[PDB]
């Protein structure tokens, strides 16, 4: 139940059935540079640096929060 | 929020709905009281859009 | 003000009752029917709006409950579990009132 306000919801709803989110078979792979982000306001060339910041842990597991529906919305999603 | 291939980023004090959801193809038939996921009726006070 | 009647207030098994709304107002945002004396949405049954003319269901929609434009709720098969209280929610200008409660019995 995110938020606090009751709204005119123009979709169907049903608390029929829910599951755990499908924790994906893919794991976070950083060897292709995915997961990183460029340093602001600097350029390095032909080098290798030990930097820091905020980053994903390698080898952990993703999550699929992309719920889906056609016209009804599960109440136990929230 | 992606809309029309641009990003509608807005760090803004929205009164977020209790049953939020977006749509691929939303349509409102001129009904100005409907909100998809937030029902502010005033301009919400914020810093960037 | 708004008044709600069960016709009949005592219904036999598997028959029809009409949750007849009287003196409902006009410029409503939406309305929905609520099982029990609660306003948590998992007891909301069916939600129909006046200004876009679409109806949508809740979690407790057993499938045999017809919602009308005058706010009335028509039952098809009265079950023994459906004895109890029912509350009719109305909303206007992002403000709400839950002051329409009704209770019947089955024999
Ligand atoms: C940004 O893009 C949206 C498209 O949904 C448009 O409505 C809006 O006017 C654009 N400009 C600003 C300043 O938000
Ligand atoms: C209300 O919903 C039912 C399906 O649950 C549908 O058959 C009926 O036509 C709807 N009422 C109106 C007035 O559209």
């Amino acid at each position: 139940y995110i938020g606090d306000f009751r709204c005119i919801q123009l979709v169907n709803s049903n608390g029929a059935n829910v599951s755990a989110p499908s924790i994906s078979t893919e794991t976070v792979e950083v060897s292709q540079g995915l997961g990183t982000y460029y340093v602001l306001d600097r350029v390095y060339l032909n080098a290798t640096l030990l930097l820091t910041g905020y980053y994903p842990v390698d080898g952990s597991k993703f999550r699929n929060l992309a719920l889906r529906g056609t016209n009804s919305v599960s109440l136990s999603w929230f | 929020e992606p809309y029309n291939g641009v990003i509608m980023a807005s760090v803004c004090q929205y009164t977020i709905c209790q049953l939020p959801y977006t749509d691929c193809k939303p349509n409102t038939n001129g009904n100005k009281l409907i909100g998809f996921w937030h029902t502010d009726v005033k301009p919400p006070i914020c810093v960037l859009k | 003000e708004v008044t709600i009647e069960a016709v009949p207030p005592q219904v036999a098994e598997d028959n029809n009752v009409l949750l007849l709304v009287h003196n409902l107002p006009l410029a409503l945002g939406a309305f929905a029917w609520y099982k029990g004396n609660t306003t948590a949405i998992d007891k909301e049954i069916a939600r129909f709006v006046p200004n876009s003319n679409m109806n949508f269901t809740g979690q407790a929609y057993s499938g045999r409950e017809i919602i009308y434009s005058n706010g009335s709720l028509l039952f098809q098969m009265i079950t023994m579990k459906d004895m109890g209280v029912y509350t009719l929610d109305m909303t206007d200008e992002n403000y709400r009132r839950t002051q329409a409660t009704v209770r019947f019995h089955v024999h």
